[PDB]
RNA sequence: CACGCGGGUACGCUAGCCGC
RNA sequence: GGCUCUGUGGGUGCUUGGCCGCUGGCCAGACCUACUUCAAAGCCACCGGGGGUACCUACCGGUUGGGGAAGCCCUAGCGGC
């Protein structure tokens, strides 16, 4: 009929933007209640219907290339090819920063694709504009550098030097430095809360909150120093991966870890995690990688093999994947869709960049513009792919193009709406769901032979005589 | 102190009143008729004399 | 509780309709204050409903030399009759906002239905007659042909020159 | 200017007769690309600070042509499903923000009278003729 | 088929216009955090109308020498109070002209019980002298009365029709007597058959016309209609009740002020147990009043505090205290529904604000939109324990915070006897009878 | 209840019978 | 004709090729996603001084309710210490 055409649209509705199975307003007994229930349901569901609706008024298309002919394939696809067929805004990006002297280097772009801030290993740190191909700063600082990270704008960065982390304004003017954090190798920022966690070489991990200025809880990790740390930016839980082979899952709240994935047989090399926190792919030093569902917490498929110890690993925001291992990476296009309930391997690449002899330290997607940006001993580097790059963004959450008005007032909202560190767990809408043992406990100030051995087994050992324990004694001697 | 230590007053069920709060009400994650729709309060007063009701409504 | 309002100037009378009415017992609060003052937050309670010009400034002179004695013209009874909804007092009223109070007694005797407030008396129409007063470059500029300086300027003189008979006795330049 | 937040509920009603346009065969979807960038241009235009009845009008005789554009093409493929009504109501809704942004323009007025009496709206233009008559004496 | 995704700034600023252009995605993989965020808001919202509960407006003049005993708005204007105090003078106010009072006569001897203004534009006032009748908007200001009524026994309330001329006078002979203006006299004198305990207040129903509600000394509620003339049913409860009045929305229901500390919401067709309680007070509740929207409370108590309450709630909104109020006699709403006014015994009549948060005036859509939206995010999330702790302290008065810490353990002890006697008791074999249903004694006509 | 396109009774017009 | 400034190439250490998934290939690249038996041994791991310790965390010792690896025995069991 007609209407099936409706049925569907409210079915991919209640998939997509439902957020929860639906309330059953045929269990309710209460009248009122059933009433208000069923006109919220009404409002919940016109709620769903009106964004499915109001999902036209999108601007852009995403990017993508498709072979034509059946010998043509989508990895043999030149850059010079793609820099020739793509438009001439989007062709300018694809630029080589030649810098050898100074270590090699690591890329990290904002969150909103603006300015990107690289630092070599032997101290250049140096952040621009890429686009616009002004340097906002450019500091030299001596020792070594770990790794740099923007802050919650490009105005603050923070870099890891020998032994602190140091934080600097936009004009590479020291703010300070951090002196709990001593020989700080890793850091991710998480942008809603505002803390930066750092792992260190000994194992501990420290969250600082940013905006007020103290260290909210150190963690110690018991094993071993980490080899790698990413960031799911769904639960804002911190992937932490060792060198016996397991990731671990670190929040705040918890000294012990809150999974542990067991995986690659050696150390786990690079880990990556999805934006809607839907699956990891983890690299180890077995040459494998491997994808995890992490709603479940089962692993989606076979192990993929990289034919190097894979040194970093980012996926993009729709579904593709750059692994960057030795000295050239590949990007991986299907491996895991959201819709497929079980999921199929893939055969070949997506694309692959080349390898002309610079060993890859990290590859990074910008975050809004479907290009991808290498990191390597010789410099930086940044191809364009067409498939990547989420095409539509929010103008309230996180802005391509930020004046400085919108910055000014966009930081403010997010000082005042920053979430305290208590509020991180596994699944980040739980605020308001029950405490069962407290609804037990109200509902009971309100309406006020094989386990009775053991009992006396554990209770003849204290040795408390205590009344329930003397019929316990005479329920036994009748049996 | 995130979690709700008792069901609120009008609500039966854990699985109803944790499934009848279920979709945030911001204006970042639906629409602006939606956020409209969703956030005019429940009575509506305007400026003037509110007399008391002369005749039957309904 | 006011519905609508004349507001007479140099150019010509033109008569509002309020919508969103002003709070009576917080006139007097800083918040309604700088409602008061800012005309993004004054003009949702003034809509410009109906306008009408001179036709002469033989006219405007005429206009004042009636409106300042008090007596209302035979125009401003046209656009009331234009204007406002034809009633009898007897089941509905018109509340209508003027400036002075015997222009309200004789608009009330001209039209029985339309209640007049005077701002000579009353607060809450002295206070949004006065920010119209205040926004009234703005609330008319899409129909306002030049400027109104220029108009008060000539108007202004014509009446002193009237009331005084001036060039019949300055002779000397 | 919250002309954004402004222009983002006029877009978000004309969002389901698009929708509509695209699950028939009558717009592809290209061209419905093309009619949401052009109807947020006119509406961030319409609802700027400095605007003029000339922009009004062209917004208008833009959702006109293009209810007659989509009358032709309904016409061609058989279609009687599609109605004109949320087309004659946004362009009512056009009409009714110009006469309140600038009242003093007597073209406007008369457009607005003309598209009123050409959409057989009798009451509706006895309405617009009165305050019309009211503005202008 | 290479195509990659270009953006130009054209999607942010069309060349050629200022405005801001911000697309907007609705896609929840965009906006993480959608509880958390929300509850960090509701949070914000929670400690904002804390910092922005102001709630006291000003004082009406330089008020009375002895305190208030009586006062009354009138309900066809929106600015006109009138206020009697202890000393037998009245005052009749102007709330748009707050600086000093448009009125004043040495109207009594003793205090002013009762006041009321009539329909055309003239105000009674009640005494133990006799009720009088003064013209108060008048091109000469005239102090002498224009009539006076003194037959009819000791007089204690009054309370004016809605649309006619006619108003009743509670006496205290245990009869209410009702007069029409311009053609009665001594008027009808309506009781109770044989009822001697006075007859404190009464209050005409402006919704149902000829419906008249009156407390008694008896700790009863009597009825009355008026078509018929005669009363109708009466309730005797267990305290006094100070203070009957009506909803203005709804015709049926009423609320009593009454010496239990306690408001009880009842339904004039079933008296049989009350549709509400509201349970907040210290000492006796004096005045009770409705909005006028008829769904929130005044109530002044004979402690130094005013209590807003929704209709349904049960508990306190909201509580009003001041260390220059002495005690609180008489409260009532303006016809806005926004601002309450209170008579003390300290000689001034007070101009608070209910939703003492909510500024008045004219706002901007993303201002009133701000407003709205942290009250729909609070009326979700308002039960979470820190919002609900920020949202519930209010600083009371040292006195009346002790006073209810005893009246606490003393509720306390007063159920625990009484669930010790159940259980130990013959009583254990009943079902538990409800508390709305235990606020009525008995009920008789 | 009616709202698109045609030939009709009829136009410096669209009110009325049947279709596409 | 001269001073100054700038650019490119060579040199400023002793001469063995460009790249790769390197015993072989490629420099026009080619093939693309396999194969799998048994997660891991412990320790250390740099913050300036004196002081406070309500709360959080670390360490040590306990308490209620559950859980049972392993050790021991035999009336053999859905066992027992």
């Amino acid at each position: 009929k007609a209407e099936l055409d409706r049925i569907r649209r409210y079915k991919q509705a209640q998939k997509k933007y439902g957020r929860g199975p639906r309330v059953d307003i045929k269990s309710v007994r209460d009248k009122k209640l059933r009433r208000t229930l069923t006109n919220l349901e009404n409002k919940y569901k016109t709620a769903a219907l009106k964004a499915k609706e109001a999902e036209i008024l999108l601007e852009n298309q995403t990017g993508f290339l498709e072979p034509e002919g059946e010998l043509e394939r989508t990895y043999k696809v030149r850059q010079d090819e793609i820099v020739k067929e793509v438009a001439v805004e989007v062709a300018q990006k694809k630029f080589e920063l030649k810098l050898t002297e100074l270590g090699p280097y690591t890329c990290e772009y904002s969150r909103n694709g603006r300015d990107l801030i690289l630092a070599g290993r032997k101290g250049h740190v140096a952040t621009m504009d890429w686009r616009e191909g002004k340097l906002g700063c450019e500091l030299q600082l001596g020792e070594t550098v770990r790794d740099a990270r923007f802050l919650h704008n490009n105005q603050f960065f923070a870099v890891a030097q020998k032994k602190y982390v140091y934080i600097y304004d936009h004009n590479g003017v020291e703010i300070h430095c951090l002196r709990k954090h001593v020989e700080v190798s890793h850091m991710e920022f998480l942008p809603y809360h505002f803390l930066l966690a750092t792992l260190s070489i000994s194992g501990q991990l420290k969250y600082q909150d940013t905006s007020t200025g103290q260290i909210v809880a150190e963690i110690a990790t018991k094993h071993g120093t980490p080899v790698s740390l990413t960031q799911n930016p769904y639960n804002a839980i911190l992937h932490i991966g060792q060198q016996n082979g397991t990731v671990t899952l670190w929040s705040p709240n918890s000294t012990d870890p809150l999974v542990k994935l067991l995986a690659h047989r050696g150390p786990v090399r690079s880990l990556a995690v999805d934006r809607e926190g839907r699956y990891m792919v983890s690299t180890g030093q077995d040459n494998k990688m491997c994808i995890w569902d992490i709603r479940n917490f089962k692993e989606a498929v076979n192990s993929y093999f990289t034919r190097a110890p894979a040194t970093s690993v980012a996926i993009s925001d729709t579904g593709l994947t750059a692994v960057g291992w030795g000295t050239h990476t590949t990007i991986w296009k299907g491996l895991f869709n959201k819709e497929r309930p079980v999921q199929v391997k893939v055969d070949s690449p997506y694309m692959t960049w080349g390898g002309q002899g610079q060993v890859v330290e990290r590859v990074r997607w910008c975050p809004f513009e479907d290009i991808l940006g290498i990191g390597h001993n010789e410099g930086f580097s940044s191809i364009i792919v067409p498939g990547a790059g989420e095409a539509n963004y929010d103008a309230l959450e996180v802005n391509p193009f930020e004046t400085k008005k919108q910055r000014q007032e966009g930081e403010v909202k997010a000082l005042l709406n920053k979430l305290q560190p208590e509020m991180i767990a596994l699944d980040p809408n739980f605020i308001g769901n029950l405490d069962l043992r407290s609804e037990k406990q109200r509902q009971a100030e309100r309406d006020l032979n094989t386990a009775l051995k053991k009992y006396l087994r554990k209770q003849r050992k204290k040795n408390i005589i205590d009344e329930k324990r003397l019929k316990a004694e005479e329920l036994y001697r009748q049996m | 102190k995130y979690l709700a230590t008792g069901l609120p007053h009008p609500f039966e069920s854990q699985q109803q009143y944790e499934r009848s709060l279920r979709l945030p009400v911001g204006p970042e994650w639906m629409t602006k008729e939606t956020f409209q729709d969703a956030t005019k309060p429940r009575v509506i007063i305007k400026q003037g004399i509110i007399a008391p009701m002369s005749k039957p409504m309904y | 509780v006011v519905n609508f309002l004349l507001f007479e100037s140099a150019v010509g009378f033109s008569l509002f309709e309020v919508v969103h009415q002003a709070d009576t017992v917080g006139l007097e609060l800083p918040e309604v204050k700088d409602a008061m003052k800012t005309l993004d937050k004054f003009g949702k309670m003034v809509k410009l409903r109906s306008f009408n010009p001179w036709t002469s400034a033989a006219q405007g002179l005429e206009a004042i030399n009636l409106i300042s004695e008090g007596i209302m013209p035979e125009y401003l009874k046209s656009a009331l009759e234009m204007n406002l909804p034809q009633t009898s007092g007897k089941k509905s009223k018109v509340v209508l906002g003027v400036a002075d109070k015997k222009l309200a007694g004789e608009i009330t005797a001209a039209f029985p239905g339309v209640q007049c407030e005077a701002a000579d008396t009353s607060e809450v129409v002295a206070a949004l007659l006065r920010g119209i007063r205040t926004h009234a470059n703005k609330l008319h500029k899409s129909l306002q042909e030049g400027d109104i300086g220029r108009a008060q300027l000539g108007l202004g003189h014509a009446y002193s020159r009237a009331k005084v008979k001036f060039s019949v006795h300055k002779n000397d330049n | 200017a919250w002309v954004a937040d402004k222009a983002r509920f006029y877009l978000e009603r004309a969002a389901p007769e698009l929708r509509e346009w695209e699950e028939k065969e009558i717009f592809t979807k290209d061209e419905i690309r093309n009619l949401v960038a052009k109807r947020s241009d006119f509406e961030h235009l319409v609802l700027a600070p400095g605007t003029k009845p000339t922009d009004f009008l062209n917004y208008v005789n833009w959702e006109r042509s293009l209810d007659r554009l989509r009358a032709k093409r309904c016409a061609r493929l058989n279609i009687r499903s599609v109605t004109s009504h949320a087309s004659q109501a946004r362009t009512f809704g056009i009409f009714e923000r110009a006469v309140l942004k600038h009242p003093g323009s007597i073209e406007l007025w008369l457009a607005y009278l003309e598209f009123a009496a050409q959409v057989k709206a009798t009451k509706r233009w006895r309405r617009i003729m009165t305050r019309a008559l009211r503005l202008h004496p | 088929k290479i195509k990659a995704l270009t953006r130009s700034i054209t999607a942010q600023q069309a060349p050629g216009s200022d405005v801001q252009r911000a697309p907007r995605n609705l896609a929840p993989e965009l906006h993480p955090f959608e509880r958390a965020r929300e509850y960090q808001r509701a949070l914000n919202a929670v400690k904002l109308e804390r910092m922005f509960a102001k709630p006291f407006l000003g004082q009406l003049g330089n008020g009375h020498v002895q305190g208030v005993y009586s006062m009354c708005k009138d309900k066809n204007s929106l600015n006109c109070i009138a206020s009697g105090s202890g000393d037998g003078v009245v005052k009749v106010w102007d709330l748009t002209t707050r600086d000093e009072e448009t009125w004043r006569v040495a109207a009594h001897n003793n205090i002013v019980k009762g006041l009321t203004f009539t329909n055309d534009k003239k105000l009674l006032s009640c005494a133990t002298d006799g009720i009088k009748l003064w013209d108060p908007y008048a091109s000469p200001s005239n102090t002498t009365p224009i009539a006076t009524w003194q037959e009819g026994g000791p007089y204690t309330s009054l309370s004016f029709h809605r649309s006619a001329n006619t108003f009743a006078a509670s006496s205290g002979q245990g009869c209410i007597r009702i007069w029409d203006l311009e053609h009665s006299t001594a008027g009808q004198a309506i009781q109770w058959p044989s009822f001697v305990d006075t007859i404190t207040d009464v209050c005409f129903n402006q919704v149902e016309t000829s419906v008249i509600g009156s407390v008694a000394t008896d700790r009863s509620i009597i009825l009355f209609d008026l078509r018929t003339n005669m009363p109708v049913i009466k309730t005797v409860l267990h305290f006094a009740c100070n203070r009957i009045v009506f909803n203005p929305m709804e015709a049926m229901n009423l609320a009593v002020a009454s010496e239990d500390h306690n408001i009880y919401i009842f339904d004039a067709r079933n008296f049989d147990k009350a549709l509400n309680i509201q349970k907040g007070h210290v000492a006796a509740v004096m005045d009770v009043e409705f909005s006028p929207t008829g769904e929130e409370l005044v109530s002044g108590s004979y402690d130094r505090t005013i209590r807003l309450w929704r209709r349904d709630a049960g508990h306190s909104r909201d509580v009003y205290h001041t260390k220059r109020m002495q005690r609180v006699f008489r409260t009532m709403w303006t016809m806005d529904s926004k601002y309450i006014l209170t008579g003390s015994d300290d000689g001034n009549v007070r101009l608070w604000r209910a939703n003492a948060s909510e500024r008045s005036g004219v706002k901007a859509t993303r201002q009133r939109q701000a407003l709205e939206y942290n009250n729909a995010l609070l009326d979700r999330y308002g039960h979470l324990p820190e919002i609900r702790r920020i949202r519930r302290h209010r600083h009371l008065p040292k006195v009346v915070k002790k006073a209810t810490e005893i009246k606490r353990e003393e509720l306390a002890a007063i159920k625990r006897r009484e669930e010790n006697e159940r259980k130990h008791s013959n009583k254990k074999y009943e079902k538990r009878k409800s508390e709305r249903e235990k606020a009525v004694l008995v009920k008789q006509q």
